[PDB]
This record gives C-alpha cells, structure tokens and sequence, in this order.
RNA sequence: CCGCGGCGGUGCGCCGCGACCGGCUCCGGGACGGCUGGGAAGGCCCGGCGGGGAAGGUGGCUCGGCCGAGUGUUACAGCCCCCCCGGCAGCAGCACUCGCCGAAUCCCGGGGCCGAGGGAGCGAGACCCGUCGCCGCGCUCUCCCCCCUCCCGGCGCGCCGG
RNA sequence: CCCCGGAGCCCCGCGGACGCUACGCCGCGACGAGUAGGAGGGCCGCUGCGGUGAGCCUUGAAGCCUAGGGCGCGGGCCCGGG
RNA sequence: GGAGCCUCGGUUGGCCUCGGAUAGCCGGUCCCCCGCGGGGUCCGGUGCGGAGUGCCCUUCGUCCUGGGAAACGGGGCGCGGC
C-alpha cells in the first residue's frame, strides 16, 4: 500500500495510456505498437486483432 | 530616433540554491511583476550589450568596440514576473545586475 | 535612475531587505533620515538587543572585534549588510551602490524621496504594538549627535516650508491660469479627456 | 520506427484504429448541430424578451 | 475536371463519408467493364560515308570518384518555400498602420498595402511623409497598430510583385584579384519606374491619410519607448 | 565561354526566414453526460394556513427641525421573514462564474520552448526514382445543371462565352 | 498466352553490395554506483629476440624543449618549430 | 581647437512641505491675533486621494512655401551686476 496509488480507471484513462504509452513486449522487446500487425501478431490467437480490442 | 527595446536586468543564472546552472539566465524585466504581466515577453529575441578592448565588426557598419551576445527569452519563472532566457553563448557573470535588452521584434502584436 | 528613500516611518529590517535586493539588482539606493527608522517591539526589548550586541567581542584584543557602530545610518547599513553576500565581490559591489544617511543632507534634502509601503510601520504592526525609535536607541547605546542632526532637521524643514509655500502660490496661479484661459484651451482639453485625463 | 502518438497525430490514429475517423466525424457535426440551435433558443428568448 | 464533391470540416476530415461519397460521385452506373536486342531504343542521326551512324543521346559517363554519398530515404512531406501555405496575423489588416521595428526604417510608421507571394508584407509609408517606399517587410518584425486608414479601392499595380522588390547585382569572374571588382560599382540607383511606381500608389494612398486629422503627423512620427512605458501595458 | 539547365555533395565568416514532423508547456473557444433524473435562485402571480423578528404602528424617554433621528414594550400585517398546502413555460451545474464529478457522454482553433540525426541505386542501347501501410478524398475515363467569376475571346464599368 | 544478354525494375528464384578485414559489416530492445576481490579488452606504454616493412636517417637518428596544430573516454599518440 | 591609446557603466527628466493614520488635503476669509507671509475661528470644496508617482513634465524625423489659430518667446556654451 505505501508504495503505490491505485484505483479505478476510466474508460478515456485505459485509451489515454494504450495509445499515449502503449507498447507490447514482442520477443521480450519493449516495442511501441504503432501498427495492428504487431498487436494481430502476438495475440491474434485470442480475438485480439487491434488496438481496440485490445483495449477492450 | 528613441529607444526601440525594454529595459531588463540579468538576476542571475537558474539555479537551485547549491546548484548553477549556467546555460538559463534569469531576467528581471522593467515594470513586469507577474506570471501574468509576462506573455508579451515570451520568445522575445534579448541581447547582453557589452563592449571591449579590441575593434569587431559591425552588421551595417564600420568596425566597433562594442559586441553582443544574442538570446531569447523562453519562459516566465516563479510568480512575480520574473522570466528565464538561454543565450548563444551563456551569460558572463560578469554581467549580473547590468542590462539586458529584450527586444520587440519577434512580435505577436 | 537613483532611489532616495525616506528612512523615517519605517521598520528597520523591512526596510533593509527590500533596500538589499534592490541593491544587488544594480540599483543605487540612497536611504535617508535613517533615525527616524523604527523598530518593532518596545523600546527595553530592543536596548537590551543592542546591549547585548555591543558584548559579543574578541576577548584577545578587541580591536579586531565586532565594531559595534552607533549612528543610526551605520546601524540600517550594518543590517543591510546582513542581507547581502558581503563577502563576495558582488556583494561588496552592491554594498558600494548604497548609500545612508543620520539625517538628510544637502545633495537629498531637494530631491523627492520615496517610502517603501511595504516596509512602513502604520501598515505592517497593528496600532495596539510598541516599537523602538532607532535614534532614540542609538542615542542610548553612545550615538552622539542627536541633538546636532535635530537642530539641522529644524532648519531644514523652515527651509522646505518656503519652498512649499511657493510651490502652492504656483500652483494656485495654474489654477488661476487656466480659468482666464478656458476658451482657448478648449478643443484641447476636451481631447485630454476623450482619452482620459483631468477627470 | 518513431512512435508518432495516436491523439494528436489523426492519420496515425486512423491507421491504428479506422473508425475514428467517423467518431470525430460525429462531433464535430453533432457539436455544431447542438450550437445553431443553441443560437435559435437564444433568438427565441429576446424575441419574448422584446414581446 | 471537377472540384472537390465533399467539402472540408476540419483539416483531414470530409464533412461526408464513403458511402454518402459514393452516392454523390455516384459509383452505380459509373462501372467500367474492361477485361531491346536488334530494335534500338533511343539513340538516331545521320552522316556521310560508310551510312548513317547511330549516336546515342546522354552517353555514359567519363569519369567517377573514389567514393560518393548514398542516396537518402524519401521523407515524405518537406515542401519547398515556395510550396508552403503563408500565414498573417489578424490585426494587419490592408491599409493598416505598422510600425516597422528592425531595419534603418526603424521604429517608422507606416501603411500596410498587400501581403505579396513570398508572405512578406509590402509597405509604404508614403514617401512624402516617412521617407519609407514601396517596400516589403515581415510579419514579425513590425507591430500591427490599431489604426487604419480605409484603402479598398486603390489599385495597388499588378506588375509590383516579390519578384522586383529583389536585390540584383553581382557575377563571378572579371580581374578579381589586385584591388579591384564589384568594391566598387558602388550605388544602388533607384530607377525610373521604381519612382513611377511609387508616385502612382503614393497619390491614391495620400488622399486618403490626409482625410483622418492629424494622421499625417502621426505617420510623420517615430515610435520609441520612453520612461515608464512598457509595451506589454500600452496597445496597439 | 554563357547557361546558376538536371543531379550530387557545400556553405569563408556572421545571420535571419519559412513550412513539416517529434516531445513539451500554456491560451482561447465551443458541444455533452450524471446527480436528491442535481440543490438553491430568478420571473409571473393567485388562493389559503399558521408561527417569528419586529412596524407605514403605538407608547415612555431622549436628540434635532406636526416631521426626521435614537432607544423601549405588546405584538396583528399595511417592512419582511419562516413553515404548510397547489401550479405555471426559462431553464441549462447558468458569464447574474452561489456550491460537483466527469468525456467513446469530446471536439476545434491558437501561442512559447527544445529537438530534427536515420539514410530499402556503384547496370552494359531503355529513370540517377520513386516510395510501403493509412486517410480519404479529389479528380478522371458517367452525364447533367447552377453559380460565381481569374486568364483569354466577344458584345453593351455591365453582360455573354478557364 | 513467346526469350530478362533485356521485365525495366518495390522484386526479380538467370547473376549479384557502395557492404563481405565473416575475429567483418548491419538491425532492434533493455540496461550503466562500487571498496576488498574477480574476469575481459587495450592500433596503451617500456627493453631485447625470430620474421617482415625494396621502412626512416648527416638534404639530420635518439634524446631534450615548446603561450604551435590535432587525434583518442583514457592509458597515450601523431604532426609543426627549436 | 586637431588626432589617439585605454577604462567602461548607461540609452528623457522630475528642482524637496510637514506629517497624520479612530484621519487627512485644498481653498477663502466676511472676522480676529502675530511677524507679503504665520496662527486661529467660521464657512465652501475634494477624500478608494485627478492640485492622483494608478502621477507630472519633455517630445521623437530635416527642410521648403503660404494660410489659419497661438504670438514677443527663444537663442548666440551671447555678455556685465545683484
Ligand atoms: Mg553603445
Ligand atoms: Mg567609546
Ligand atoms: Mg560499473
């Protein structure tokens, strides 16, 4: 507890931090997601197709 | 045929108290007192004017002693008025409590 | 390009920072009736200060220990002093802009003096307060011309009474001036108060 | 590849997520929309105010 | 050659759709069915005996360096200052007052004619009065001053453009070197039409200053900061 | 040699401008959602029902010129206030800024600063070069019409024909 | 519905860098306090030997000096003048 | 009056009552006292101070000529006396 703040984020918040500072961990490389094809590329296997759905 | 520039003082470099940080001056500029009254300066093109022993030359002019270094106000500093710059060449020390000029003449007028 | 400013009225190291600063921006300040400085807290509180101040010195050879100066003028200068970097270079050279005076002598005596607001005793204590006239208490602690700064302060304003007095027949005469004139000032003034002036 | 961000960067937006373009397409027509007739209430309030 | 069938809503965003679009250019019935070695490519000419050669037009080069650059990687949108949209600032108005503050012409007023090709302003502080010509400033070393003469229906010259407001002289080679070459040539003259010019814009502009009380003298006046005067405080 | 034609690297030294992107920090607009489906308020007024301070009142006294001012008492409403029933569109987190929380219920425009850091063409009769992905569009290979009118052409600044 | 000694090329499997000292070259991430102590790399440095530079040198070697010009994070090094 | 090293800061001026703060500033005195003034009473004005440092003064292109309003003001580092 005395190491961190937390709560409930918003909707515009999980967007805000995916787009602004979303990136995937790609053959454990930190890599910005600036296209679906590396989103589709890792979890495509789930329904998870695009930035979106990943925020969903 | 008058003055074509504001008078401002050169206050001191940006600094914590026990550290200088020599590449941002802090300008006191005449008759300014608030992160308010300060808008018009920000981006302002501000010279430290000083001349010496040996002749230079002189844009639209014969050779001089006098010789400035050039600078830009950036940003307004703490509350009353007060304004930081960054000049070409950092500030002497030297110059501190003398004047700088600020300029008008990157207007947003 | 030179401020002068009325020491009287004034609290004693209210006045000083503010003197301070403005010195250490290249300002020449000159301060001026600096016996007329006043003190918060009342007068015993602020003899006992000094007294004890004059006690602080170099056991070994005194010579060399704090000087305790007496004039009031040397008093609000040491305090100034105290709000600089003295030691440094550029302290010292602020401290040279300043100049301060028991009294007020002849080159500031016709010169307009200012009064730093922010520094000045009606404003800054509540009026139920005691506080210490700085003459008083530099008299008390060795100070020795209070009485020859009195009587000059004595001619010096039968002096500016004159003056004054002059300066209101001046002005009573404008006053005068400008209703024998009104016809032919009046597509004038009546712009200086389109723009507003006189109003 | 420099990471442009999406919010401010439209054409990077679009590229990561396409229906934005309608989203924003939406509001500002809806915005607008809601402005006139803001406009049209304010004229029918000084017309009873003149009445 | 049609213009633009939806209008702009903001910058990037048609005010329409793809499928309003569609509708609009009507792609329904707008539906287009449609299912070296001997020969030399490009060279050819004439000639006398033995027959007709074959040049060859832009012909392989007769030397290479060492070593050279390599290309760079496209970038996608850098344009040309010619090429760039020019901006100005609402307050300079045609036929507004400025005050033209960095060249000789320095702390001068003067009058706004037209924002010209390049985005610089052209100006006049019509000669008679300031001692400032037909000349082109920029946007932002000048203070737009709220006062302004109404000029509409002047016709400013069309052939006045960027083009001759520009510096002219100087070639490279002559005796160069001694003490001598283009120290000299000395004076830039002003020529006839230039003075044309300004007589034909000054006499429609002048009129009209001359109609605003003391405007004349105000343009006959230059601006300068005095004590206790802060340009953040005053307008203009 | 004149072309500063096309391409490539450069600037002797000091400078400035421009637009494009990245990261910031601020400014100004506007559009929404929710709540005790906000609370108060405003405006119109009407019909009632009480209670309180305390009044165009009255009264003792005082102070000024029957009137004005200052205290004091019982207290209805002819100064108000408060509760209760019943009912109107003007509200709207209201520029009459009295008190929130927010944004797929959210957008636009502007200003200051720092930075640009990489280089998918080394073919002999045919480019010294584009461009990938995304936006749309825009256009065209479909026809229509309308307007304005810049160039040019025609007719009487006006009208008609890119 | 044909052949690249010629499709003209954003892909080309017919041949392949300007690039390829493969102990080389190139690309993406992440990270970087340090005594005692350990390890790696030093086109860091000294003296002598086998090789090697058709090396240098009285038209001036070593050494020494230098408010001369440079390189390297650095150990150091290279040039100019004496 | 001429050149000529060096040291620099500057880039309109403000030529003045005293003071008070639960108070002040200006008038005018019809009237009274004191040495054109000073002090008094009385009255009339101001008082978030406009007889205001939120202030005042000064102007910042040069010349020409040919009208108006304003007009005896300015100068000659003009010259002597009090
Ligand atoms: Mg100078
Ligand atoms: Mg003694
Ligand atoms: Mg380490």
């Amino acid at each position: 507890e005395p190491y961190i703040a937390w709560g409930y984020p918003n909707l515009k918040s999980v967007n805000e931090l995916i787009y602004k500072r979303g990136y995937g961990k790609i053959n454990k490389k930190r890599i910005a997601l600036t296209d679906n094809a590396l989103i589709a590329r890792s979890l495509g296997k789930y329904g998870i197709i695009c930035m979106e759905d990943l925020i969903h | 045929s008058g003055r074509l520039w504001c008078k401002a003082i050169f206050a001191g470099y940006k600094r914590g108290l026990r550290n200088q940080r020599e590449h941002t001056a802090l300008l006191k500029i005449e008759g300014v007192y608030a992160r308010d009254e300060t808008e018009f300066y920000l981006g302002k093109r501000c010279a430290y004017v000083y001349k010496a022993k040996n002749n230079t030359v002189t844009p639209g002019g014969k050779p001089n002693k006098t010789r400035v270094i050039w600078g830009k106000v950036t940003r307004a500093h703490g509350n009353s008025g007060m304004v930081r710059a960054k000049f070409r060449s950092n500030l002497p020390a030297k110059a501190i409590g003398h004047r700088i000029r600020v300029m008008l003449y990157p207007s947003r007028i | 390009q030179v401020l002068v400013l009325d020491g009287r009225g004034h609290l004693l190291g209210r006045l000083a920072a503010i003197v301070a600063k403005q010195v250490l921006l290249g300002r020449k300040v000159v301060v001026v009736r600096c016996e007329g400085i006043n003190i918060s807290g009342n007068f015993y509180r602020n003899k006992l200060k000094y007294l004890a101040f004059l006690r602080k010195r170099m056991n070994t050879n005194p010579s060399r220990g704090p000087y305790h100066f007496r004039a009031p003028s040397r008093i609000f200068w040491r305090t100034v002093r105290g709000m600089l970097p003295h030691k440094t270079k550029r302290g010292q050279a602020a401290l040279d802009r300043l100049k301060v005076f028991d009294g007020i002598p002849p080159p500031y005596d016709k010169k307009k003096r200012m009064v730093v607001p922010a520094a000045l005793k009606v404003v800054r204590l509540k009026p139920t307060r005691k506080f210490a006239y700085l003459g008083r208490l530099a008299h008390e602690v060795g100070w020795k011309y209070q009485a020859v700064t009195a009587t000059l302060e004595e001619k010096r304003k039968e002096k500016a009474k004159i003056h004054y007095r002059k300066k209101k027949q001046l002005m009573r005469l404008r006053k005068q001036a400008e209703k024998n004139v009104e016809k032919k000032i009046d597509r004038f003034t009546e712009v200086l108060k389109t723009h507003g002036f006189l109003v | 590849v420099l990471k442009k961000n999406p919010l401010k960067n439209l054409r990077i937006m679009l590229k990561l997520n396409p229906y934005a373009k309608t989203m924003r397409r939406n509001t500002i027509l809806r915005q607008a929309r809601n402005h006139k007739l803001r406009v049209e209430r304010a004229a029918a309030a000084l017309a009873a105010k003149s009445d | 050659p049609h213009c633009s069938r939806n209008p702009v809503l903001v910058r990037g965003i048609g005010r329409y759709s793809r499928s309003a679009m569609y509708s609009r250019k009507a792609l329904y019935k707008r539906k287009y069915a449609a299912p070296v070695l001997a020969t030399v490519t490009k060279p050819v000419g004439g000639d006398k005996n033995g027959g007709t050669r074959v040049v060859k037009l832009r012909k392989m080069p007769r030397y290479y360096p060492t070593e050279d650059v390599p290309r760079k990687l496209l970038s996608h949108g850098r344009k040309p200052f010619s090429q760039h949209v020019r901006k100005l600032r609402a307050s300079i108005t045609p036929g507004t007052i400025l005050i033209i503050l960095t060249g000789r012409h320095r702390g001068k007023r003067v009058v706004f004619l037209k924002q010209l090709s390049s985005g610089l302003l052209l100006v006049t502080g019509p000669l008679s009065l300031n001692r400032v010509p037909l000349r082109r400033t920029h946007q932002k070393f000048v203070i737009a001053t709220s006062t302004k003469i109404d000029i509409s229906g002047v016709k400013i010259p069309k052939h006045l453009t960027d083009a001759y407001f520009k510096k002219k002289q100087l070639r490279k080679p002559r005796h160069q070197e001694g003490e001598i070459f283009d120290t000299e040539k000395e004076k830039y003259e002003i020529t006839e039409q230039r003075k044309v010019d300004q007589k034909a814009v000054d006499s429609q502009i002048l009129p009209k200053i001359k109609a605003v009380p003391q405007l004349q003298g105000y343009l006959r006046s230059v601006f300068a900061l005095t004590n206790g005067v802060y340009p953040h405080k005053l307008v203009f």
